[PDB]
Order: structure tokens, then sequence, then C-alpha cells
DNA sequence: TACCCCCCCTTCGGTGCTTTGCACCGAAGGGGGGG
């Protein structure tokens, strides 16, 4: 005899009305498995049959569960999701098998039918009414209302979990030794009890559940290691992913490569050094998803390390609270990071990588100060503490890069780990103009109708040129009179340019550019000794500024 | 029995719907604490999903202070909330306060706690508590009372707060007191002594009312009339390389913008040559009087610029390398009501975001006392740097409204 | 012909100073995963 779960009431959203949605044709099969389907949950109270007053209808449909014998039902409401009011998800993120500590005794069991376990508003039910054709549009069928959380309304999910968590809530505080991991239905519970004092709790959760109208099948209910959960295999000293498929599919389309992109970003979680750039890459384009695309030279090798990687099996280790926790980053070229946590050495508690190019101009000590940072959050997540860091940069470099750059940036804290390739600083600007340099003032101007521009420079000594460019931008002529500055002078050098534009870029010390130009600049500017960029205002009659600048117009 | 003041966000505007942000296993134990005792205590209560609103919830230590205090980001909330300047509810400001030698900040928040909150206003305050490794869904709670953190809570709780001041307003007819969200700010002249003297004074005295009708005892110290500023100045050199003049002369002409009578006609003519960075050039005649009449013009304020309260004010903070930070504040471009140096705060030399963060904080003080508002600020540093650490360093019951900028120095333009 | 959450990579349009080009950023749509 249940305490039924109080409703939690729910509206449209103001002046709107229920939908009307009439039924599109259903497949013979699907007909028949959605009658037997249609009337169990009738005699089960899940559906009331009412349908004479009711003016509205939403169409449903069919699918089997995930390896499973069954058809399950499920309704097309999007609809009534426009005209419903929105919801605030309590769901905030997944739980990760890294957080959890180690449990003597573990079990995993899963509500069963769970949304029709949790009596719908009683007002909002008439919206949720459809419509089965009884044999084909042979005959009108029969309308019916939902009486619990239907699948397919955008509602379902948030009420479930909250109503969930409010029958866990009493089980919880007054069994303060059990820990309980509730995913939407599916419970993880893990004690360091007695299995037999374990086995009884579980069967006192069960009972507490089914007094609340949930039941937990047997067939759900697993007793025995490996335990699956959330996609893992929980061993008592160890997790793991459960099986990666690979296509290897000699023709790739666009989504195969999509596809195979995705697999392998779920496994850099615990496979460490998972690379996806060139294949990333080959996805890069207006191609749509069916076109066939032929794997890069150097696509193709890494499709082949990745698989050297997923040849070995790994497994991640749990969480001891009172051991430290540790990062430890290494560069993987052309803007790869690939990261490992842990506690104890070669005992990865996770994987992962960063690769996130943010920017049109950067360097490897940006993006080495971005991948902490989201493993600082990832940690937070899942531990709630900041890592100690291990990092490929020496404490010389980083004093360097944030003590003189104009951004506030900082490093929680770390120590130099010697692994090659070290991140370092490619070149540094002088502080100070070079005694005995040559200076070259550059200037480059583009014509905005013709696109048609010049570049070039007058130095104190005479020297001079013009270059002719086409095709062009006043910001490109204005990196290129720079490039032809450095070109064209010793290993020192001083440079006036007008270009606010150029001196941001540059003053980054930027190591890679998207722009090839910027490229050719970085190139010059780490072959030479001392480079001193300075900045004038343009049109206030400068130096060779005001020389150059009518060079060049 | 007390009656609540109904409260209406601004028309055509939803309540907040902000995503809690991830936190530390040490702030989620001092949520669930301070929460669980809220609870038990009437201040919050449970709700679900179908309160579709969301304000995020963290916590912090005020400067010195070991106990963990409950901190709600309302500014969300606090911009969607009816002004009260329309209602009449809303604090003057005290033009003496910020002329006084002493002020005392007292966090008075607590009170607000004892008066209830209109019942269709509520929903507006909730917030999630999160988990570790989101062992479960978030736990939803909105206010029952007065939150603290929130811009209607001072507004409305006025009336009781002036009534509780006014004996000791009328024996000490000198001190002024200013109430800004959840703090009290408290000026005096007198001596240091009798200064903290009166502030205890008013301590037990706030007590008194508290047994009839984050915690009081901590009190911070400001000294106003001693507040320097920091302005533009042109550097001092007997010898004068082509660098050097190239460098005066864009900053003048960045002047130019703020100071219009500036000159670089004879300052430029130096320049006409294509001659070494290195070269040292003597100054011309002109020239030189050129220089001294733009410090003169520098030296005296610029013309037009003054407070307007309707008008928001704007902090811009730059780096300048060694703990130094510079800082102006203004309304309109290039009308700066206050310009500053910061040097040797805390974190210099190792952490520049806990240098950021008590800048912020130290410039929003300053607003507060001088204008009664806070900036919203320009700051120097990437959003996913920012994000990350800012709430590390927080020390302040408020939290005023920021955006991000990537600005690389061309000029020295603040510092030399 | 469905629903809610998280993640990465790409594209694309809105926004503001580097200005009418270019850089940045968030949204949305592709994929992975969970229920
Ligand atoms: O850091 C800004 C960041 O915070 C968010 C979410 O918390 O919004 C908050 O901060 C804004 C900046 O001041 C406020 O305007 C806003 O009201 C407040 O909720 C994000 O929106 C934003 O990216
Ligand atoms: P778990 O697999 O056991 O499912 C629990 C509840 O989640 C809802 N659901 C699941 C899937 C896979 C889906 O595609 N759409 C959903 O709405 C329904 C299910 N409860 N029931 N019955
Ligand atoms: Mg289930
Ligand atoms: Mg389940
Ligand atoms: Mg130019
Ligand atoms: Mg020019």
């Amino acid at each position: 005899p249940i305490s039924p779960i109080e409703t939690v009431p729910v509206k449209l959203k103001p002046g709107m009305d229920g939908p009307k949605v009439k039924q599109w044709p259903l497949t013979e099969e699907k007909i028949k498995a959605l009658v037997e389907i249609c009337t169990e949950m009738e005699k089960e109270g899940k559906i009331s049959k009412i349908g004479p007053e009711n003016p509205y209808n939403t169409p449903v449909f069919a699918i089997k569960k995930k390896d499973s014998t069954k058809w399950r039902k499920l309704v097309d409401f999007r609809e009534l999701n426009k005209r419903t009011q929105d919801f605030w998800e309590v769901q905030l993120g997944i739980p990760h098998p890294a957080g959890l500590k180690k449990k003597k005794s573990v079990t995993v069991l899963d509500v069963g039918d769970a949304y029709f376990s949790v009596p719908l508003d009683e007002d909002f039910r008439k919206y949720t009414a459809f419509t089965i054709p009884s044999i084909n549009n042979e005959t009108p069928g029969i309308r019916y209302q939902y009486n619990v959380l239907p699948q397919g309304w955008k509602g379902s999910p948030a009420i479930f979990q909250s109503s969930m968590t409010k029958i866990l809530e009493p089980f919880k505080k007054q069994n303060p030794d059990i820990v309980i991991y509730q995913y939407m239905d599916d419970l993880y519970v893990g004690s360091d009890l007695e299995i037999g004092q374990h086995r009884t709790k579980i069967e006192e959760l069960r009972q507490h559940l089914l007094r609340w109208g949930l039941t937990t099948p047997d067939k759900k209910h697993q007793k025995e290691p490996p335990f699956l959960w959330m996609g893992y295999e929980l061993h008592p000293d160890k997790w793991t992913v459960q099986p990666i498929v690979l296509p290897e599919k000699d023709s790739w389309t666009v989504n195969d490569i999509q596809k195979l992109v995705g697999k392998l970003n779920w496994a850099s979680q615990i496979y460490p050094g998972i690379k996806v750039r060139q294949l990333s890459k080959l996805l890069r384009g207006t191609k749509a998803l069916t076109e066939v695309i032929p794997l890069t030279e150097e696509a193709e090798l890494e499709l082949a390390e990745n698989r050297e990687i997923l040849k070995e099996p790994v497994h991640g280790v749990y969480y001891d609270p009172s051991k430290d926790l540790i990062a430890e980053i290494q560069k993987q070229g052309q803007g790869q990071w690939t990261y490992q946590i842990y506690q104890e050495p070669f005992k990865n508690l996770k994987t992962g990588k960063y690769a996130r190019m943010r920017g049109a101009h950067t360097n490897d000590v940006k993006q080495l100060t971005e991948a902490v940072q989201k493993i600082t959050t990832e940690s937070i997540v899942i531990w709630g503490k900041t890592p100690k860091f291990k990092l490929p940069i020496q404490k010389e470099t980083w004093e360097t890069w944030w003590t003189e750059y104009w951004q506030a940036t900082w490093i929680p804290e770390w120590e130099f780990v010697n692994t090659p390739p070290l991140v370092k600083l490619w070149y540094q600007l002088e502080k100070e103009p070079i005694v005995g340099a040559e200076t070259f003032y550059v200037d480059g101007a583009a014509n905005r109708e013709t696109k048609l521009g010049k570049a070039g420079y007058v130095t104190n000594k005479g020297r001079q040129k013009v270059v002719p460019l086409t095709n062009t931008t006043n910001q490109k002529t204005e990196l290129q009179a720079i490039y032809l500055a450095l070109q064209d002078s010793g290993l020192e050098v001083n440079i006036v340019t007008d270009s606010q534009y150029a001196l941001g870029i540059i003053q980054a010390q930027p190591d890679k550019s998207e722009s090839e130009l910027v490229n050719q600049i970085i190139e010059q500017l780490i072959k030479k000794e001392k480079v001193y960029l300075a900045w004038v205002p343009a049109h206030k009659g400068i130096g060779g500024n005001e020389q150059v600048d009518k060079l060049v117009s | 029995p007390i009656e609540t003041v109904p409260v209406k966000l601004k028309p055509g505007m939803d309540g907040p719907k902000v995503k809690q942000w991830p936190l530390t296993e040490e702030k989620i134990k001092a949520l669930v604490e301070i929460c669980t005792e809220m609870e038990k205590e009437g201040k919050i209560s449970k709700i679900g999903p179908e309160n579709p609103y969301n304000t995020p919830v963290f916590a912090i230590k005020k400067k010195d202070s070991t106990k963990w205090r409950k901190l709600v980001d309302f500014r969300e909330l606090n911009k969607r909330t009816q002004d009260f300047w329309e209602v009449q509810l809303g604090i003057p400001h005290p033009a003496g306060l910020k002329k006084k030698k002493s002020v005392t900040v007292l966090d008075v928040g607590d009170a607000y706690f004892s008066v209830p909150l209109d019942e269709d206003f509520r929903k507006y305050t909730a917030f999630t508590i999160p988990s570790i490794n989101n062992e479960t869904p978030g736990i939803r709670y909105q206010y029952n009372v007065l939150p603290q953190g929130w811009k209607g809570s001072p507004a409305i709780f006025q009336s009781s707060m002036t009534k509780i001041l006014e004996p000791f307003k009328k024996q000490n007819p000198d001190i002024v007191i200013y109430q800004y969200m959840d703090d009290l700010y408290v000026g005096s002249d007198l001596e240091i002594g009798q200064h903290r003297t009166k502030i205890e004074e008013l301590r037990q005295h706030l007590l008194r009312w508290g047994l009839t009708t984050p915690f009081l005892w901590m009190g911070y110290e400001l000294h106003p009339d001693k507040w320097t500023v920091q302005p533009i100045v042109l550097p001092e050199k007997d010898s004068w390389t082509v660098n050097d003049i190239q460098k005066l002369v864009g900053k003048l002409n960045w002047a130019s913008q703020i100071y219009p009578g500036i000159k670089v006609r004879q300052l430029s003519k130096l320049l006409r040559g294509t001659k070494a960075l290195t070269e040292v050039i003597p100054l011309t005649e002109e020239a030189e009087l050129e220089l001294a009449e733009n410090r003169e013009i520098l030296k005296e304020p610029v013309h037009g610029v003054y407070y307007d309260p309707s008008k928001d004010l704007i902090a811009e903070i730059q780096k300048q390398g060694q703990g130094q930070w510079t800082y102006q504040i203004y309304q309109e471009p290039f009308k700066n009501l206050k310009t500053g140096k910061y040097a040797r705060m805390r974190g210099a030399h190792t952490n520049d975001v806990k240098q950021l963060t008590e800048a912020v904080q130290k410039i929003t003080t300053e607003s507060i006392v001088i204008w009664g508002k806070t900036p919203k600020f320009k700051l120097p540093i990437q959003k996913e740097t920012w994000e990350t650490w800012w709430t590390e360093y927080w020390q302040a019951t408020w939290i005023p409204e920021w955006e991000f900028v990537n600005t690389p120095p061309l000029v020295k333009l603040w510092y030399q």
C-alpha cells in the first residue's frame, strides 16, 4: 500500500493551449506492439481511457529498448513542450568513476519503469492526450491520457529526478554510512559494511522504494562485479570503460569521421595520448554528411597511433581523499595537449586532452595556461579541489611570460617536469631602443576600392624600399612593411610603425598563426638577436614615419 | 506578524536564470551546513524544478576571518528588480562620508533575516547547491526572508534601520552613517581610540535591538581623507633621445583627448629627419616652451567633469608590472572622475589574479564611499582566467559588474 | 518525426575596436557518452 508521490504543479505558457497534432501513419508491425503496450499501461493505471471530451492529440511512436526484446512507447510532445512552462534542470553534471572512493561492498540497481511510477499533475493530464489507430486506420482507435510522467515531455526528466531525490532524502539521512549515486533512475550503492549488512540495507532500500511505487526489478539488480554503470565497468580496485568500437571502414564519409572523432574523444578520458587534430581537420569544410573523404597521410598516421593506444587495455583507479591530486601535461604538437590526473605513479585516476585553438595568433604558453584552466575546473567538478600541476615549462620561462604580459595571468602551485618538448618563448622584444641598430620606419597602405597596395620603409642610413601589392588590405600591408624591415635588416634592428593592429599581434609573442604572413614574421623574429618595436601616431609628421607615409600612399 | 512589502520586477523582464557554477569541497560543505541551519529557522525552504529561476551561490571568508559566509550572486536579480528610487525607498548618499578621518564598515546583513519577504517575489531568489562529482541532483532552495546581497533588502529594511540608529545618531550627531547593501559605513573625525569606541558602542546598541525586536563583531577601517589621486605626468629629462621624444609625442597626443589645449607641433618638428632612435637631440627653444606649457595644462583639472547621479560609473584597470596597477573611474569617456594607482597589494609578484581581485574590491569600496555606487569594471584579463580563480580571493559581500578587455599598452600613459 | 544533462570540433553571425577589416565569442549542429 504505497504512499503516493505528491504531484508537481505544472502550467502551460500564459495564453497558450494544448497540442492538436494528428497521428502520422504507423507501419503495421508497430501498430500491434503499440496496442499491447497500451493495454498493459491501462491495466496498471498508467494511462486513463477517457477520450470524448478532450480535443487534444499528440503523435506516438515505438522503439525497442537497448539490447532488449521489448518495445517502448515514445510520445512526440515538442508542441506541448513549446507550450509548457520552462523548468530548471536539477541534473548539473555527470558522475565520473574517478571521483568514487573504494567501497568494500557495492550494488547497482535500476528503478523499473521510472516515468510511469510518478503521478503527473492532475490538471495537466488532459494535455498529454493521444490517439492510437486500433488496426491501421481501419476503425477509429482509442483516445488516452497519461496518469504519470510521459516519455517525450520536456518536463518529465526534471520532475522524476526531483521526486526521486525527495524519496531518497530520508533514507540517506538515516543511513549516514551509505553512499548513493543517483543518476535519474540508476542508483549506485556502496558501503564499507559486511556484505550481509550490505544486502540488508539494499533490501531496505528496495522496500522504501517499493513503498513509493518505485520498483527495482531483479533483472536490473547487479550484485556481482564487474558492475555496469554509466557506460563503465566497476571492479573493486580499478575501473574502466565499456569496449570502444572503432569503425575500420576503408571508405569514410563526413559522418564516419564525425562518429570516429567523437568516439576518440570519449576514449581520451582514460586512454592517454589520444589525438584528433588531423582527423578533425578532415572534417573542416562545407562537405555534407554523405560525401566520401580520403584520409590525409598525416591524418591516417594519427589514426594509427590511436589504434596503438587502444590496443592495450587501460584501467583507472579510485580516489583517496587523503592523497594529493597530481596533474601532468605533455605537449603533443600543433596545439595538442594531453594530461593525466593521478595520486600515485602510473595509477592514473583519469586522463584527457586539450586541443582547443582559440585566437588567430597564439603561443604555447597561452595554450598551456588554458589547459591548466580546463584541468583545474574538471578537477573541482570531480573532486572539489585543485590538483598540484607538473608542467613541461621552466620556472624562468613562466616568470618571464606572466610578469611581462599585459593581461593578468596565473597558474596555481606547480613544478617543472623535465619532459620534452618543453614550452618556451621563441623570441623577446627589447625594452629599450638598440644603440647602433638600423632604424626602419615602416608603413603600408591599400586602396579600399582597387584592393591594391604598397608596403615599404625608410632607414636612418638612407636605405629604402617600396613593394607593390595586390588583393590586400590596410592591415595586411602594415604587417607586410614590418616583414620587409625584418627581411632586410641585420641581426639587430629598431622598427617604428604606426599600426596598432600590427603591434598588438606581435607584442603578444605569438609562435603560431592562422595567417601565413604572421607565421613568416614569427620565423624572422626567431632568427633575430634583438628587435625593438615602437609605435608612433600616424599623420603627426614624425620621423621617417611621415616620409614613408608618402611613399606608400 | 510583519506585513510584507510587495516587490515587482521591472516591466518586461523575466527573473534570473543563471546556472550554478562548480564549487570546491570546502565551499560545498560550508553551504550545506549554512543552508541546513537556515532551513531549520525558516529563512529558506526547499523547492522543485517547476520554479524556472536560479541565481548562483558560493561562499567566502572575509579579510582575516576564519568563518565561512554564504554569498549569493544576485547581480542578475538586482538588475531585474524594480529600482526603489522610483518607490522613494532608496537611501540618499552623504557627501561628508568621504571627508571623515576614519570610516568603519560593519556587516549588518544578519538583521535582514528578521523581515518576511513578499510571497509572490520569493520564487525569484531560487538557488541550487551542487554536489561533488554530481552524486546528487542539485538541491534548490528559495528565500522566505529578506536575503543578504539583494538590493531590495536594505531598501525594505531602511525603516527599521533608521529607527534603530536614531538614539546613537542623536547622542553623537557628528558621526556619518551610510547604508550600502549588507554593510554599514560609519565615519567620524574622532581620534582612532574614540572612533573604535563609538563603533563598539554601536555594536552593542545593535545587539540590544537584536535581543528584543559574517558576524557583527568584525569591522574594517578606511581613511578616505588620505586617498591620493594619480594624475598624468610627463617625464623629466635633460637629454632626450629620438625614442624619448616619439614616446613623449605619442603620450601627449593621447592626452589631448582629455586636455584639448595640448599641442605637439614644436615637439613633432624635432622629429623631421629619419634619425636613429638612439640619437640625442637638443630641445629647441620653441619645444621647451611647448613642453612647459603642457605640464601646466596637465596640472590643472579637466574642464566640465562632474558626477551625474543618473549615469553609471565605469572603471578601467591596467596592469603596469612589478605589482603596480592603475585605474580610472569615469561616466563619460575622457571625463575621468578619479584616477589612481595601487602597489604592493596581497599577491604581488606571485598572483596577478589575486592582485586584480583586491584592486577591484578596493576600487568598488572607494566608489561606494565617494558616490554610493559600484562601477562596472573593464578587467585586463581573459574571461576563462578570471572566472576560474576570482572566487578564491573574493572577500567582499557585494559583487560588481564586469567585462573583459585586451588592450595592448602602446603608450605608457598612466605609468612612466 | 520524442525528452533532459555533460563533453569536443566546426561553422556562422553578432559585436566592437584592430574599423568598414579583423578578431573574438557564443550559439547551434555535427559527433561521442549517460538515463
Ligand atoms: O563573469 C561574467 C559571467 O558571469 C555570468 C554568470 O555568472 O553572469 C554574471 O556576471 C555578469 C557580469 O557582471 C553579470 O552581468 C550577470 O548579471 C551575472 O549573472 C555570465 O553571464 C558571464 O559570462
Ligand atoms: P534508464 O535507461 O533506465 O531510463 C530511465 C528513464 O529515462 C527516460 N528515457 C530514457 C531513454 C534511453 C530515452 O531515450 N528517452 C527517455 O525519456 C525514460 C526512462 N523511464 N521510463 N519508462
Ligand atoms: Mg530504468
Ligand atoms: Mg536506468
Ligand atoms: Mg600605417
Ligand atoms: Mg600611413
